[PDB]
RNA sequence: GAGAAUUUGGACAAACUUGGUCAUUUAGAGGAACUAAAAGUCGUAACAAGGUUUCCGUAGGUGAACCUGCGGAAGGAUCAU
RNA sequence: GGAUAGUGGCCUACCAUGGUUUCAACGGGUAACGGGGAAUAAGGGUUCGAUUCCGGAGAGGGAGCCUGAGAAACGGCUACCACAUCCAAGGAAGGCAGCAGGCGCGCAAAUUACCCAAUCCUAAUUCAGGGAGGUAGUGACAAUAAAUAACGAUACAGGGCCCAUUCGGGUCUUGUAAUUGGAAUGAGUACAAUGUAAAUACCUUAACGAGGAACAAUUGGAGGGCAAGUCUGGUGCCAGCAGCCGCGGUAAUUCCAGCUCCAAUAGCGUAUAUUAAAGUUGUUGCAGUUAAAAAGCUCGUAGUUGAACUUUGGGCCCGGUUGGCCGGUCGAUUUUCCAACGGGGCCUUUCCUUCUGGCUAACCUUGAGUCCUUGUGGCUCUUGGCGAACCAGGACUUUUACUUUGAAAAAAUUAGAGUGUUCAAAGCAGGCGUAUUGCUCGAAUAUAUUAGCAUGGAAUAAUAGAAUAGGACGUUUGGUUCUAUUUUGUUGGUUUCUAGGACCAUCGUAAUGAUUAAUAGGGACGGUCGGGGGCAUCAGUAUUCAAUUGUCAGAGGUGAAAUUCUUGGAUUUAUUGAAGACUAACUACUGCGAAAGCAUUUGCCAAGGACGUUUUCAUUAAUCAAGAACGAAAGUUAGGGGAUCGAAGAUGAUCAGAUACCGUCGUAGUCUUAACCAUAAACUAUGCCGACUAGGGAUCGGGUGGUGUUUUUUUAAUGACCCACUCGGCACCUUACGAGAAAUCAAAGUCUUUGGGUUCUGGGGGGAGUAUGGUCGCAAGGCUGAAACUUAAAGGAAUU
RNA sequence: GUAACUAUGACUCUCUUAAGGUAGCCAAAUGCCUCGUCAUCUAAUUAGUGACGCGCAUGAAUGGAUUAACGAGAUUCCCAC
């Protein structure tokens, strides 16, 4: 009727290092200190990223869905890492161009795949420095 | 209870609740204190003492008698022996199974025993060092309890 | 060895008390168990019991009325101070009327309650409802 | 009397070369992988006694699952003389 | 010793060998300057703090140094390294992490503005200076307040009511109307004055400024979670939406649109961190038989934890709050009849160790006594001694944690008191009179649970004290080394006396004295008890082979066969002999062992539990990082041995193939000696020590009983076996109130009514028990052991 | 020879007699073509090294693959000279 743990007055030190070694189990906690954000992580653990635009491409969707994914491959100006992001509305492709320049954000997701899109975890929201909404909406006008 | 084993044994002597001589008992502290003494001038122990007056004659405790427990009168008497009983028959089971082991050297049951010997000396000297009763410095090692038995 | 004695000694009560018994046997009985069970006899939760000294640590029967429904230990003494009473009386107890915690003050084995009134502290050993 | 360059040794010590040792980053012809993805080829290993009960440790063999030996376990298909 | 302003291995010389560390030294990392604080909000916490205050550091990187009270200064100098300028080619000048501004870097941040007027600072100093600092500009980082409309009349409706005479008279109200008509205000705009250093903006205001198309409000949504369409047009597994489950494949409430509708609203969404949610980090408070997880098992250091017992009593007065009969009274307050709570004195053997002076107010007492209705009514005052009003010196205290209260805890922040900044976030102002000379309340308080300092308590927890007494106490009495003011007329000396140190030698005084046996453990002892251990012996068939012997056509092996041997008699029969394994039947819901394991016999050597015990020691204990011993099988070395069986391999079947399952052979393989290995579904998939909660057998020990059986040597002394009752421990099993998701259970119960001690392990599924690095090993491998990336489930139990 | 796909590990037959070179290793002192191809060493390398292997004509005591130390052995590069 112990409860495993000890249960003495003078087992503090104790109690601090059995929470200091079982904490690494837990996903946030490892993460945040073994600073995976900023080794791996294209972003290198930010909110957004910039990067010029190599490829249009066209990801076939998950098995239960059927689509081509409209994505765009883009070297990142940051690092230099080549990422693949998604763009995010009706007829945006057309929008977006190629060698243009982009800013990224995540999925919404931290780091996972937005449901049937293989191997995007980004996303388009400005081209050439006007968003990808206002020029769907034809608010705004590309420049030049 | 019983630390190198699993076994619960609750064998004992539950002594009697009379903190007085037992009212049929005659005899008293002088004639039984000079029958210890004479005993432990034979050589027996305390714990053969006790048996001998319980078992021959009436003395049903030492220390309800005569104030006095069975070693504390051989102190008083300087006649203990060097090392006291529990380590002192510890040591001699643990040289018992020793040399047997020398000739029989595949005994890993005997050698497993030796260690529980061995392990149970060390816990008795620890204590026995730290009340005084032994000097410091006192460890039992191998070739030196043949010198301390005889 | 047994780690503490008013440890097992509520707890019997408390086996005893679940089946509505009305004697308990607890045979180590302490100095610290004895006050405990004065600490409840006070408040009416406990009826007499008996201190059977055997040349030992003796042993106690005490006798129950069914109104004890809780009756615990806290097995390390946590030193408590006044400021922080009401954080255990808030925690151990069914809300604010009734039950109570049973420190160990300089002053001698109390509730929460007396050293209140009181105005004084010490550590921790148990509660009863 | 003042007193400049100059220079005699001292400690302070940058900086230079020279190897050393540790850390981080990173190129590499080839080699041996692992995951994913439509299932495309080959069988059908497992789930029923899955048609050889399954599985563990270990040892060997084999296109592939796997197969076989030894010891073990029922999470067995027996809670039985 | 030197040096320093000074202390110091700070430095020098000469010595000694020290110092830190599993209570984590040292080494590595930090996308680390510390703190006051910040976000979240049951409590406990978690995360962060470059940044308005405090401190530390640095001025491209190191080092050096002058001047000075102050610097190792950088809007000072010197050198070197880096980078950089202008050059007339000889030289010269550099240091924005001050303000502004430019590059660059990026997801990511403002004007090369005005001023000393406020806040202050500096100076020879009322004046000068100040990119300190303020003012305006940029400025949806945040924060406060709150416009985007309000009101009737006119036509329709509905909803309470008289009788529902069908009446509705509608006599009141809740709205609907592209009908309607006057009143309102800033949003702007601008004389003005105010503001200000000067201005801008606010505050206040001339004159102008509302009518649906406006002075026009968005942003994200409508299948579910989740408030809101089973409405139209388009697309047709495409385009797409979709945090997640999912929607779209020709009638989509989910796509793109229209129309309605919803949530928040001058904001709303979006991405990434973080807090709650999260009892998914659990101290409060997790989970571990089967869902992830008891570390194969025992020993063991550190660590954590650790039974009981020492002053309990019973009284013998006085004083604090709060309700008490009440108002004892003027809807503001005190008395008893009378309690509750928290206390000091005093003794019941109880002692805060008590001294020398000052202080003793004081009667334990009287120096004359007596002011006086007959009074043990009351003091002008003081012999002998009180001490407890009262220290400041003595001067020794066996020590801690714990808790009480207090002290100093910066401000800002936080909580919070007061106050109509028009309200509020704020601010620390204000308030009220003759408002002519005025007066006046404020700017409180509280937490800062660490450490240090004082303070009271002494319940819980530990430590020592008297054991070869070197124990305690004193009107005991003796010698020592002492020191030491006072008078020895003046200090200085020999021996003094006297006081106070400490030391033994005696004398006494004490209860002539002095420490509990844990249904905790260790050990001894007694008769047992086991297929526990080892070493040597003894046996039994069997299996294979061999020698001989008798028979004359098959035998094997199969679901069926074939390889296989056989007439030179195979298989079968018998008499033997050999070799190496193996311990059948008895053999069990039975035993022993730390686990693995252990079943022929006898002997030897040691051990071990259980029981019994009016023995002994007396806390010696529980669990345990590190560190160790044993550890099936297989496997590896090298020697024997190799009968049987059999990985590999040979080979016959089956097969579609089947280098497998079935058949016949068959190396290695261990069974053995020495040395390794160290893993198993090493399982009861249930850690150990400990306590409590509820029928039958059976193992071992002991206690009673039976005039039971056997017992013969006369009746039997018994003894054993057996029977009944009884316990202690054991391996269990059968029924069940509590528990668990259930299967289920003697613990998996005593668990949101959550705490006996303690060790180990797990945090969705994969990747993966993989890589790497150490470590061990002859090798095979063992121990420790990740991440990238991937995914919405995988899994447990029960139901149909 | 057929076969996923774009180079084929599943089928099929006939075997040079008996077996079809297994584990290994290599342009090796064994590779004709050959100065093989790829990397590396150099400014430049028919050389050296490390890989690749349908290897004219490698290979298991005619021993194969490693291999510390040793060598007046054959070879390549570097520093000193």
């Amino acid at each position: 009727m112990g409860k495993g743990k000890p249960r003495g007055l003078n087992s503090a030190r104790k109690l601090r290092v059995h929470r200091r070694n079982n904490r690494w189990a837990e996903n946030n906690y490892k993460k945040r200190l073994l600073g995976t954000a900023f080794k791996s992580s294209p972003f290198g653990g930010s909110s957004h990223a910039k990067g010029i635009v190599l490829e249009k491409l066209g990801i076939e969707s998950k098995q239960p869905n059927s689509a081509i994914r409209k994505c765009v491959r883009v070297q990142l100006i940051k690092n230099g890492k080549k990422v693949t992001a998604f763009v995010p509305n009706d007829g945006c492709l057309n929008f977006v161009d190629e060698n243009d320049e982009v800013l990224l954000a995540g999925f919404g997701r931290k780091g996972k795949a937005k449901g049937d899109i293989p191997g995007v975890r980004f996303k388009v929201v400005k081209v050439s420095g006007v968003s990808l909404l206002a020029l769907w909406k034809e608010k705004k006008e590309k420049p030049r | 209870g019983r630390m190198h084993s699993a076994g619960k044994g609750i064998s004992s002597s539950a002594i009697p609740y009379s903190r007085n001589a037992p009212a049929w008992f005659k005899l008293s502290s002088e004639s039984v204190i000079e029958q210890i003494v004479k005993y432990a001038r034979k050589g027996l122990t305390p714990s053969q003492i006790g048996v001998l007056l319980r078992d021959a004659h009436g003395v049903t405790q030492a220390r309800v008698i005569t104030g006095n427990k069975i070693m504390r009168i051989l102190k008083s008497n300087g006649l203990a022996p060097e090392i006291p009983e529990d380590l002192y028959y510890l040591i001699k089971k643990a040289v018992s199974v020793r040399k047997h082991l020398e000739r029989n050297r595949k005994d890993k049951d005997a050698k497993f025993r030796l260690i529980l010997i061995e392990s149970r000396i060390h816990r008795l000297a620890r204590y026995y060092r730290t009340v005084a009763v032994l000097p410091p410095n006192w460890k039992y090692e191998s070739a030196t309890a043949s010198a301390l038995v005889n | 060895t047994r780690s503490s004695v008013l440890a097992d000694a509520l707890n019997a009560i408390n086996n005893a008390e679940k089946t509505g018994k009305r004697q308990v046997l607890i045979r180590p009985s302490s100095k610290v168990i004895i006050k405990f069970l004065q600490v409840m006899q006070k408040h009416g939760y406990i009826g007499e019991f008996e201190y059977i000294d055997d040349h030992r640590s003796g042993k106690i029967v005490v006798q129950l009325n069914g109104r004890l429904n809780k009756c615990g230990v806290i097995s390390p003494r946590f030193n408590v101070k006044i400021g922080d009473i009401e954080k255990w009386t808030a925690n151990l107890l069914p809300a604010r009327q009734f039950g109570y915690v049973i420190l160990t003050t300089s002053a001698g084995i109390m509730d929460h309650e007396e050293a209140r009134r009181k105005h004084v502290s010490g550590k921790i050993l148990g509660f009863v409802y």
